[PDB]
RNA sequence: CCCGGCGAGGGGAGUGAAAAAGAACCUGAAACCGUGUACGUACAAGCAGUGGGAGCACGCUUAGGCGUGUGACUGCGUACC
RNA sequence: UGUAACGGGGCUAAACCAUGCACCGAAGCUGCGGCAGCGACGCUUAUGCGUUGUUGGGUAGGGGAGCGUUCUGUAAGCCUG
């Protein structure tokens, strides 16, 4: 039958890049 | 009031692109690099003018010294003999005589040998 | 059969029958210029290297045509010192034809 | 495991050069039904070197 | 720009720029950086400067003869073709007819003419004294405007 | 006489893999090679090399044994887009490539 | 427009020279400028104007002083513990072609035309060759 | 009317001023991706040019020397803010 | 890490100090030919031209002059199947 082919493009409104806790330079 | 300004830019970028046609890669495809390809071309040629005169003045003395060592004389004696003979002929045409007319340049170094000797 | 001659400092050498371009000559489109301070004339092994010039001979030549020439752009630039300059330039040259050689 | 430039179509084709799929070099023919089946394979009909299998 | 002052996202963290509003004046559907208000434009020019301008415009029309003087010019019926054919056989093209006093038929005789204006005596202005090519002037209005200009 | 096929759902590399070896051949061999190549672009290109011979025998009056392929080129169709569920929050939409395949068979 | 000697028109020569008794530094620069091709009048920089030399008996070339032993030949290969060294007398007793070829490889210019000008260095170290069919001239230096 | 699965997609026919105005439709560039021609492309080292500059095809040609797409080979040179 | 404490080659001078004879060598100077600003000599201005010296690397930043695009008067004219 006939066509209708434009449905969805959503970024879902969700979170993003992560973080770190790998302690760097600290002494003395 | 609201200059919908596509028409100046689409010609201004195309001017730089058509000046930059022939450049490898994307230097002749994308405007954001194509601009810097030809500012540098102008910066190269603006020095290359006087570099052209320097390299050609380096070039002309070579065949003069070649013909001088061909006939049997140095260069610091040759130019000194021609300054004794008070000529004003430059390196371009002094080389261009030695390009073809070998017997007249032979006469020239004979004249330098007859000015010294 | 070729002559070397001075013109505005920038010298020239040519035989007969071909054109020579030079600067903006202040001699109109049909007159004739003599080069009174000619440098050299050669004719196939009957030559003389004058001190400074060949004495008697002079190369006369009719003046053929004017002309504007080549737009050659000028770009000046200093990187990140906030300065660039644009300029344009064409040369006004004039070609003549050698008509009269005189040794 | 992260690139630092965007490479060009020249390098993309230079990698894609060795993808040279060739077709079948030649087919081969029967002797009692006569079609161009593959070499060392049965026909779509069901023939192989004279026999009609099924 | 209707929305609210809430951020899109927090400032530090994810690798984008420091966004500030949904009404951001560099965004799509944002604001305008220097939008202007409903304003006026009338300047002020002096009494002396205005009358000096009138005395200046009343001179090149004399030196170029685009002003002509006629004593009587009217019609006795409210009909516009009568003025049309009167200007036709008078052989003018673009006329500024300035009357001296009130007139009703000749003022009813311009409402379809384009190069004709039935001006009153006082109500002249130094751009309609150049915008019209040719102009007449009646002797009921000469002294009525020179008592103004003095 | 030419024939087209637009919005054929495959990509513009995995359709060009079949049609770099039927450019310079005869249309007798350029059907058996497209049977005996095991891709799906073999079917997507054999159907239009069939329905170009069956449209140069009808609307041109040419023969079959006179023909020879002289040019075959592909253009790249437009794509719909749907999202793939990534994890740790993110989402990703994917571009699903479609193709315009063209056949140009001439006579002499 | 000054003349640029195109390669398909310019010729080549054939000389031989017996370098016995000649010093390296005062031989090699002349063999460098011969095949650089500048003693001919029609020399051009960017197009090759070269010659052909044949240097005969190159195991006799001597340098004065104490430098038949005190001339070193450093070269490194590419494997990290692999830079080697041979001296002048050992290179002379082993391979007396590379004592002249590297000497002209120094003084000749560097690039594709540098290797092109190196390609004509038909240099031997014997007392015969196989290009006398090309009828060469015995040059003296 | 034919190819094809009765299909989606395409070459015909009729209109239509035009249908690369065909319904995903006025005008349709650039980033990007393909075919065709000519030059260039395997001893060649680096902001990829610029100034010289040989070869080759086309374009006028009075055969000269120039128009143009290239670019043997070298002197020089380390992006923008 | 690799020669690696002349830029390399190589040099018993192609090294060192003296004397003499030349040459190359910067956009420096000279010559040709155009461009623009200030003082100036006569314009009885042409609002400068036959005169005539001299000037012209340049950030921040003070001047000086212009180009370019959408709506408005000129604009019922002009341009167009
Ligand atoms: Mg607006
Ligand atoms: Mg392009
Ligand atoms: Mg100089
Ligand atoms: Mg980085
Ligand atoms: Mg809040
Ligand atoms: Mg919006
Ligand atoms: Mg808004
Ligand atoms: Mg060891
Ligand atoms: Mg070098
Ligand atoms: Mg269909
Ligand atoms: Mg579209
Ligand atoms: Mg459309
Ligand atoms: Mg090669
Ligand atoms: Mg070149
Ligand atoms: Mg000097
Ligand atoms: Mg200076
Ligand atoms: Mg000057
Ligand atoms: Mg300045
Ligand atoms: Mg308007």
């Amino acid at each position: 039958a006939a066509a209708a082919a434009a449905a969805a493009a959503a970024a879902a409104a969700a979170a993003a890049a992560a973080a770190a806790a790998a302690a760097a330079a600290a002494a003395a | 009031a609201r200059v919908k300004r596509g028409v100046i830019a689409r010609a201004r970028h195309k001017k730089i692109l058509k000046q930059a046609k022939g450049y490898y890669g994307a230097r002749s495809r994308v405007y954001r690099v194509a601009f810097q390809a030809v500012i540098k071309a102008g910066q190269y040629a603006y020095r290359d003018r006087r570099q052209r005169k320097r390299q050609f003045r380096q070039l002309w003395i070579a065949r003069i010294n070649a013909a001088a060592r061909q006939n049997g004389i140095s260069y610091s004696k040759f130019i000194n003999g021609l300054k004794k003979a008070s000529v004003e002929i430059d390196r371009k045409i002094l080389a261009d005589i030695a390009v073809f007319d070998k017997v007249a340049f032979t006469a020239l170094v004979e004249k330098a040998k007859a000015a010294l000797a | 059969m070729y002559a070397v001659f001075q013109s505005g400092g920038k010298q020239h050498r040519v035989s007969e029958g071909q054109t020579v371009r030079l600067e903006k000559l202040d001699i109109a489109t049909g007159e004739t210029v003599e080069f009174a301070e000619v440098l050299m004339i050669a004719n196939g092994e009957e030559v003389k290297i004058g001190v400074p010039f060949v004495d008697g001979g002079v190369i006369k030549a009719e003046v053929v045509a004017h002309g504007r020439g080549e737009k050659v752009k000028i770009v000046k630039f200093r990187r990140r010192k906030h300065y660039r300059k644009q300029q344009g330039h064409r040369q006004w040259f004039t070609d003549v034809k050698i008509t009269g050689i005189s040794a | 495991a992260v690139q630092q430039n965007k490479p060009t179509r020249s390098k993309r084709g230079m990698r894609r050069s060795h993808d040279a799929l060739t077709a079948v070099t030649s087919l081969s023919v029967d002797k009692t039904s006569g079609e161009k089946h593959l070499r060392h394979h049965i026909t779509a009909d069901g023939y192989y070197r004279g026999r009609k299998v099924i | 720009v209707t929305g609210s002052g809430k951020k899109p996202w927090r400032q530090k963290g994810t690798g984008r720029a420091r966004s500030g509003s949904i009404k951001s004046p560099i965004w799509r559907s944002g604001g305008v950086t220097f939008a202007a208000r409903p304003q006026d434009h009338s300047q002020k020019v002096n009494k002396k400067m205005y009358r000096g301008a009138l005395k200046s415009i009343l001179s090149e029309l004399v030196r170029q003869d685009r002003l002509i003087v006629v004593e009587k010019f009217s019609v006795e019926a409210p009909k516009t073709k009568l003025l049309a054919q009167k200007l036709k056989d008078m052989a003018l093209e673009d006329v500024l007819i300035i009357t001296g006093e009130l007139d009703e038929n000749l003022f009813l005789a311009a409402r379809n003419l384009h190069k004709v204006d039935v001006r009153d005596a006082t109500g002249i202005d130094p751009v309609s004294l150049i915008a019209f090519d040719k102009v007449v002037m009646t002797a009921d209005a000469v002294k009525q405007v020179e008592e103004m200009l003095a | 006489t030419i024939a087209k096929h637009r919005h054929a759902r495959s990509s513009a590399q995995k359709v060009r893999l079949v049609a770099d070896l039927i450019r310079g051949k005869k249309v007798s061999q350029a059907l058996d090679i497209l049977t005996y190549t095991n891709k799906k672009a073999a079917v997507l290109v054999k159907k239009v090399l069939e329905s170009a011979i069956a449209n140069a025998e009808h609307n041109d009056g040419a023969d079959i044994d006179d023909l020879k392929v002289t040019k075959i080129f592909v253009d790249e169709g437009p794509s719909m887009k749907r999202i793939m569920p990534r994890a740790k929050g993110r989402a990703d939409r994917i571009l699903k490539r479609t193709s315009h395949i063209t056949v140009v068979v001439s006579d002499r | 427009k000054t003349f640029t000697a195109k390669p398909e028109t310019v010729k080549r020569d054939w000389y031989v020279v017996d370098a016995t008794g000649k010093t390296l530094g005062r031989l090699a620069t002349e063999l460098a400028r011969r095949l650089r091709g500048k003693h001919k009048a029609e020399y051009t920089p960017h197009v090759d104007t070269g010659d052909y030399i044949i240097v005969l008996n190159a195991d006799k070339v001597a340098v004065t002083g104490n430098k038949r032993t005190d001339k070193v030949y450093y070269h490194h290969t590419g494997h990290i513990g692999g830079i080697k060294q041979a001296t002048f007398e050992e290179m002379i007793a082993r391979r007396p072609e590379r004592v002249i070829e590297i000497a002209v490889k120094g003084m000749l210019p560097k690039g594709p035309l540098g290797r092109a000008m190196f390609r004509k260095l038909k240099v031997y170290a014997g007392n015969e060759h196989n290009h006398a069919a090309q009828q060469p001239q015995v040059l003296d230096i």
